[PDB]
RNA sequence: UAAUUAAUAUAUAUCAAUAAUAAAUUAAAUUAAUCUAUUAGUCAGAAAUGGAUGCCAGCCGUUGCGGUAAUUUCUAUGCUUUUAAAUAU
């Protein structure tokens, strides 16, 4: 369904989320305390049954799930039969 | 309780309810010098806030729903 | 938006952005 | 902290030894602290570290904080550990806790 | 001492004019390749992220599953033509190898083998070969390795599929999914991928890339690094397929609870089968075995193609339900009460005696009365907490919790004015005039309801003169306006809306800078886009609970403000977070 | 330090410190013990 | 070791007499929103009974402080 | 009542994570020695 | 906090004074040099006091009255008051 | 127990006025308000003490 | 626009020239129009859903059972969202209801035929549908023009 | 119950309230401290992760 | 029934009466009236290089610094800050 033969040359790397980051020596702020000192406003998980017209939780979960399945090629070769 | 055990439940934020389960990844400002020091001299122990990261020396990474009581493998 | 798929990651073909002449 | 103490091995001989104080911790309920006097900086570091693993303590986190006041004195240092709505403490004491 | 002996405030490089301009700005010559189509902003030339849709408020994204197809221009999208799903070369490959059974030839057993296999299968005698592998395991091994051997690339060369061709099939398929389709999907995701997502490690990234045969940036240095590190353990140790091997509690396998126990009985009269009769089956503890019974009910229902009772987890866990409702009521929070928040009372050893003789001596006319689901409940409070959630049962059983009645707004008779028309203009004016009464017997919050009570004749009096000059009793809103503002928020069934959140707090308190409010793409607030319906319109009204303002907003302002660290001089109290202000401000003109 | 202030060996139980405060000046003002003999706050 | 961490009298003198309001005794019971009966405080009552603070709070009587033990 | 509101307790330390327990302490979780009868 | 070094501020944060003398004085070892000391006068309740203070300031064209400010310690013993600006 | 309960300027922290009536009779102060020397500094002493503390009766 | 309901031709941003607009706040920035497609289509769907529950849930403004008006209104929304699965399921659910068996709600001719119309004109998962436009160039793959 | 002989079921007999149907994988939500360039986290732009 | 279409009083005082009121990017559902608004550090502890100076001049919250190489003085330039200022009481 809805096929065309497409050549997609560059796919970004695997979303394993763990990649050796870029290294520096000196940094901008030399003040490590800020890490521990920083606070934020409260993240409240839920308000009143958590209803939304844009269905955020479900939709975003599924979209992530999709490219994750894609990149693992549906986890289909990895598991043998125990 | 019948398989793999309970989750290791952490938080960053005010409470368990107010924060995220996620630590901050390696791309943080404060983690880079430390993680560097850890990549280079791997065998000696290293000071830093790079501990609190979701990335570390050990093969077991800290990300949510680690099953830590598992008799794995 | 579709360009991102065909680029080579290290190459930033014109870092300045100015063709000049 | 790092520091320098002179160590007299004889009436002529004088060495420079340094002094380390650190604390090992893991937010998972286990910490420990150590100190040492060694010849080098690296030495006092490694020393104090295996000293801090000798002294490791644990805490039962079922209760998440002390349920009654603990009044106890380290040598000459009078300490109060009491229940609070949140963590309040001097910055260092705070992230030791 | 005083900085200002010897000299005044130093104005030296106060503009810091070396920071003002870069001496190279821009032009009409901006490259059409490396800029936006509009020449608005530079394009970012680093490798593509697959998630980009989450950060940007563009709506075509959400019409396609995988990312590259979201970024596709319409002009290309038109040249994708509708063809049968297996005419898609990946769908072809999938059709050949996975879905086509009959094309699969298995190595033919000899007769020796046939006999040995048979006699192993019917009667087991120990010490024998433990393999004896069923051809179903063989078959599924063959299939899974057909997923190993599948590789992408150009198909005039060896491989069956273009990577783009595979994610094409994938994309058309993910849009094609229904409710239970993507339910089966997410399930299959949680059982296979998700655990792996927890057990991963840098040491696998190369292998993780060997699934799609994609080439990494550092590939050489990762070769060396991962060689040196996998050198430090057994090859068995380090491979990901075997990392999930073992499970706690081998006696009850998830596989065998798939067939639900005695489903041919409690299906037919689910009343005569309280949880007890079943729970005698498992050698586990209480919480675990009720958990399992829930899962049985659900499996069973899904199997018979009917919908399950969603109130069953409330009915089996009823004691826990109410413990939680009441905890939520007591400590004000929404969630599940956990252990640190239990009371520290210490009971005597024999504390249970009264109840123990009450139980030992109880008697029951029939067995249903013995264990019915609702014996947990006596007073009305209980019936109110056990059903707060169904607005059905609650609305029917507690009709007076939604106030339908009120003190009618009535007009007062005016006092006669002897001066006649001469003054008849006077009490007619511009505005409304509210008059609330005070006095020793009135205006105390303690007594508030007695005071607003229509039955009490010492009741606090209000009057309102409308601009035309008549007077009426106060509307109940006006009445209540005259008492110190009052918070009603109750936490027991649905989460009340709480103050000082991400989406609640306006900018200046939340961040110490002005942040633009746009209804799209707030990166700070981790939201993609926002449609803003009217707040309480589309939601159910019982779902509206209240608002809790009753705590300190610690990001903003706290008690006993103090410097964290005195040296260095830079750190303040933890409420002062802020970005650095620059050397003197540069203003770019912004119609663009 | 013979010449100098006595120090506690350990802290004081804060709870107990709050328990000894019941009859203190503030609680007295709230009970209305002292007579109001002058104009007071305006 | 002992079952008694610390045990302290309420008053050093007999010339000092400390009075416990029902609300104070109610504060002791509460550790930041969780009900805590750990520590025990002991009272005289107007009625000559020696009570813990928990019974006292139960019936809302104020009493004279004696000691605290945990 | 209590106004202390278990929802809002705690202090944000910035990036610093910490453990918390859903119910009991994890050591107390698997009881197998009394279950499978491994005890002296 | 040493509250007796402030004796001539008489509870005030800053003071006015008229210049009289300037002599030089040698600080406590191991700090050597010449520290400039200004000998000043001011009046309170028609009493004329001679205040003796450290001169850290900048003197331009000849001027009379200074502004005395408070503490900290200095090399020179017995010097307790300092100079802010000259008028 | 806190600073806010120090401020008696709330009416919620202060023993109410009417007590002084219950002791000395009702509308008893309207007499004292017209007195020649008043409020400089002193006013006719105003007795408000929670009735269960009254030294007289209890 | 699906979001702000302003015309596409004469208006560049969401909430332009609307006095009561949510989408433009004080020092905030302007937001360009959002386009129709599956996203907002099922947004409209979900809103209609919520209203449909609130119709029997609300004490004050609610009806005891669903009126006919509400049924054909919902169905019309589904039709107008090009929402297929939902239309089917809803129809069947309807004829499975109590109101249907009581005789209170009925399926009329208009509902029936609009239902069928939408059944025709949108993609069906396994089959080709009325209102599928043949692409001349699909011969590149299919082989037949 | 009225006469005191009905077996109690109190909140004291209630154990842990179990998670029965496990929610969803919570995917890592991009914050301002997660960026592949050390720029954008610079002191002139970012005050903290959010 | 002087007056309430009033709260406005110009430039004086005493002891009060806390003003850097989004201190920096999308604009004021006005009536557009008052205002043109800046400082600190730069050893320890966020942040340094030249040049002088040489127990001098000077710094000093504090241990203390200054002995021709001063990251602690003076000056120039950059650079540092969690942004109602430093400093004195
Ligand atoms: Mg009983
Ligand atoms: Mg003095
Ligand atoms: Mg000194
Ligand atoms: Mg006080
Ligand atoms: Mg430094
Ligand atoms: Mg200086
Ligand atoms: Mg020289
Ligand atoms: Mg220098
Ligand atoms: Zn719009």
């Amino acid at each position: 369904m809805k096929y065309a033969d497409l050549e997609l040359t560059t796919r970004g790397e695997f979303p394993h989320g763990m990649k050796e980051p870029a290294f520096v020596k000196k940094l901008d702020q030399n003040i490590p305390w800020y890490f521990s000192t920083y606070r934020s406003m409260y993240h409240w998980p839920i308000t009143g049954d958590n209803w939304s017209d844009l269905n955020e939780a479900e939709k975003h979960h599924d979209l992530h799930m999709f490219y994750t399945l894609a990149w693992w090629k549906l986890g289909e070769g990895i598991f043998g039969v125990d | 309780e019948l398989q793999r055990g309970p989750k290791l439940t952490e938080f960053v934020g005010h409470n368990p309810r107010n924060g995220t389960p996620w630590r901050f990844s390696q791309n943080t400002k404060y983690f880079r010098i430390g993680i560097w020091r850890d990549t280079i001299r791997r065998n000696d122990m290293n000071e830093g806030l790079h501990a609190h990261s979701s990335w570390q020396k050990s093969p077991q990474q800290s990300v949510p729903e680690v099953r830590f009581l598992a008799p794995y493998p | 938006e579709y360009y991102r798929w065909f680029i080579q990651p290290g190459r930033h073909p014109n870092p300045s952005g100015l063709t000049l002449n | 902290a790092y520091d320098m103490r002179v160590v007299k091995f004889s009436p002529k001989d004088h060495r420079q030894w340094i002094y380390c104080v650190l604390y090992v911790g893991s937010g998972k309920g286990i910490a420990g602290w150590g100190r040492a006097v060694a010849p080098s900086t690296q030495e006092a570091k490694k020393e104090a570290i295996r000293e801090a693993f000798s002294n490791i303590i644990a805490v039962d986190l079922e209760q998440e904080g002390p349920m009654y006041p603990v009044r106890v004195n380290a040598d000459g240092v009078r300490v109060l550990l009491y229940p609070a709505r949140r963590i309040v403490a001097n910055f260092r004491v705070a992230d030791i806790l | 001492r005083y900085p200002f002996n010897k000299r005044g405030p130093r104005e030296h490089k106060s503009w810091k004019h070396h920071v003002l301009t870069e001496p190279p700005k821009p032009l009409q010559w901006r490259d059409p390749k490396v800029w936006t189509r509009d020449l608005s902003v530079m394009k970012s030339f680093d490798a593509p992220q697959w998630d980009l849709w989450q950060s940007r408020p563009r709506s075509e994204d959400m019409d396609e599953a995988l990312q590259p197809f979201m970024d596709m221009p319409k002009s290309l999208k038109d040249r994708r033509y509708d063809i049968p799903w297996w005419a898609n070369p990946f769908g072809a490959w999938y059709l050949q190898n996975i879905l086509s059974l009959e094309l699969l030839k298995l190595k033919s057993k000899t007769n020796a083998e046939k006999i040995a296999t048979y006699r192993s299968y019917m009667r087991s005698l120990a010490s024998g070969k433990d393999n004896t592998m069923s051809d179903d395991d063989v078959i599924r091994n063959i299939i899974k390795e057909r997923w190993k051997t599948l590789e992408f690339g150009d198909r005039n060369a060896g491989y069956p599929c273009t990577f783009g061709d595979y994610i094409q099939f994938l994309n058309e398929w993910f849009k094609s999914l229904d409710e239970e389709g993507m339910q089966r999907l997410r399930e299959h995701f949680d059982r296979r991928i998700r655990p792996l997502l927890a057990v991963m490690s840098p040491v696998d990234i190369l292998w993780l890339e060997a699934l799609t045969q994609n080439s990494p940036h550092n590939k050489e240095q990762l070769q060396r690094k991962i060689a040196f590190q996998t050198s430090l353990g057994t090859p068995e140790f380090f491979d990901m397929s075997k990392r999930l091997r073992y499970e706690i509690n081998e006696d009850y396998k998830v596989r065998d609870e798939l067939g639900p126990e005695l489903f041919a009985l409690w299906s037919k009269a689910p009343e005569r089968w309280p949880p007890e009769r079943l729970s005698k089956m498992y050698g586990l503890d209480f919480t675990l075995v009720r958990k399992i019974l829930v899962w049985h009910h659900f499996k069973a229902c899904y199997d018979a193609c009917v919908e399950p009772d969603w109130s069953l987890p409330k009915r089996l866990f009823a004691l826990e339900w109410i413990r939680d409702v009441r905890a939520r009521k007591h400590g004000l929070f929404y969630g599940k009460m956990r252990f640190a928040e239990q009371k520290i009372t210490f009971y005597s050893d024999r504390f249970l005696f009264r109840d123990l003789v009450n139980r030992r001596e109880a008697s029951y006319a029939n067995v249903w009365e013995m264990d019915d689901p609702y014996r947990f409940l006596q007073t009305e409070q209980d019936y109110e907490d056990y059903w707060g959630d169904n607005y059905d049962v609650y609305r029917r059983m507690f009709p007076e919790m939604i106030g339908r009645t009120g003190e009618p707004v009535q007009q007062y008779g005016q006092m006669p004015i002897w001066a006649g028309p001469h003054r008849q203009h006077a009490n007619k004016s511009e505005h409304n005039w509210m008059f609330a009464e005070i006095g020793v017997n009135v205006g105390h919050e303690a007594l508030k309801k007695l005071e607003l009570d229509p039955t009490n004749e010492k009741r606090r009096r209000f009057v309102i003169r409308q601009p035309d000059g008549t007077l009426r009793s106060a509307k109940m809103s006006e009445m209540r306006a005259w008492y110190w503002k009052e918070e009603w928020a109750d936490f027991r069934f649905w989460a009340p809306q709480m103050e000082w959140g991400i989406e609640n707090t306006p900018s200046q308190e939340q961040y110490q800078e002005h942040v633009p409010d746009t209804t799209d793409a707030d990166f700070r607030k981790q939201r993609r886009i926002q449609s803003r319906p009217v707040k309480w319109f589309y939601e159910s009204h019982y779902t509206r609970t209240g608002s809790f303002a009753g705590f300190q907003p610690l990001r903003f302002m706290q008690r006993r403000t103090e410097r964290e660290v005195r040296w260095p001089d830079v750190i303040n109290a933890a409420v002062q977070i802020q970005k650095r202000k620059p050397a003197a401000y540069i203003f770019k003109a912004i119609p663009e | 330090h013979r010449s100098g202030k006595a120090r506690a060996f350990v802290f004081r139980d804060p709870s107990l410190r709050m328990m000894r405060a019941g009859s203190g000046y503030q609680q007295l003002r709230r009970m209305g013990m002292p007579m109001q003999v002058g104009m007071g706050w305006r | 070791d002992s079952t008694i961490n610390v045990i302290e009298p309420c008053s050093y003198d007999g010339r000092t007499e400390f009075e416990w309001s029902p609300k104070m005794m109610r504060r002791l019971l509460n550790t930041h929103g969780i009900h805590n009966r750990l520590v025990v405080y002991i009272c005289r009552t107007a009625d000559n009974r020696i009570i813990d603070h928990i019974h006292a709070v139960k019936e809302n009587i104020g009493g004279r402080g004696l000691m605290m033990v945990h | 009542k209590n106004l202390n509101s278990w929802y809002t307790k705690g202090t944000m330390r910035g990036g610093v994570p910490r453990i918390y327990y859903a119910w009991m302490r994890p050591g107390s979780f698997t009881r197998r020695r009394f279950e499978k009868m491994r005890n002296p | 906090l040493f509250f007796l070094r402030m004796w001539f501020l008489y509870g005030c944060c800053l003071r006015f004074v008229l210049f009289v003398l300037c002599y030089y004085m040698s600080p406590r070892l191991p700090s050597s040099g010449n520290r400039r000391v200004l000998y000043a006068v001011f009046y309170l309740y028609n009493f004329v006091w001679m205040l003796r203070c450290f001169f850290c300031c900048f003197i331009g064209l000849v001027m009379s009255l200074f502004i005395i400010e408070g503490g900290g310690f200095v090399d020179l013993p017995g010097v307790k008051y300092y100079t802010r600006i000259v008028s | 127990s806190f600073k806010y309960a120090t401020k008696l300027q709330h009416d919620e922290m202060r023993q109410p006025y009417y007590i002084h009536e219950k002791r000395y009779g009702i509308f008893s102060n309207e007499r004292n308000i017209a007195k020649a020397r008043r409020g400089l500094p002193f006013i006719t002493p105003l007795y408000t003490k929670h009735m269960n503390l009254w030294d007289t009766d209890t | 626009c699906p979001r702000c309901s302003l015309p596409y031709s004469t208006t560049r941003y969401c909430g332009e020239g609307d006095v009561d607009t949510p989408f433009r706040k004080h020092r905030g920035r302007w937001a360009p129009h959002q386009k129709w497609g599956r996203e907002w289509y099922d947004v409209v769907a979900r809103r209609a859903e919520a209203l449909w529950y609130r119709a029997t849930e609300d004490p004050y403004f609610g009806t005891p059972q669903h009126t006919q008006r509400q049924a054909e209104a919902l169905l019309k929304v589904y039709v107008q969202a090009k929402q297929r699965g939902k239309a089917i399921d809803f129809m069947n659910k309807l004829r499975g209801s109590v109101e249907y068996l009581t005789g209170d709600i009925t399926i009329t001719t208009v509902m029936q035929e609009s239902y069928d119309a939408l059944l025709d004109t949108t993609p069906h998962p396994h089959l080709l549908t009325n209102g599928f436009t043949l692409e001349s160039d699909a011969a590149k793959y299919t082989g037949e023009v | 119950y009225a006469r005191g002989q009905h077996p109690s079921y109190d909140m004291v007999y209630a154990g842990p309230m179990p998670e029965i149907f496990p929610m969803r994988r919570d995917f890592r939500k991009p914050t301002r401290w997660d960026f592949h360039d050390i720029e954008k986290q610079g002191k002139y732009r970012t005050s903290g992760p959010y």
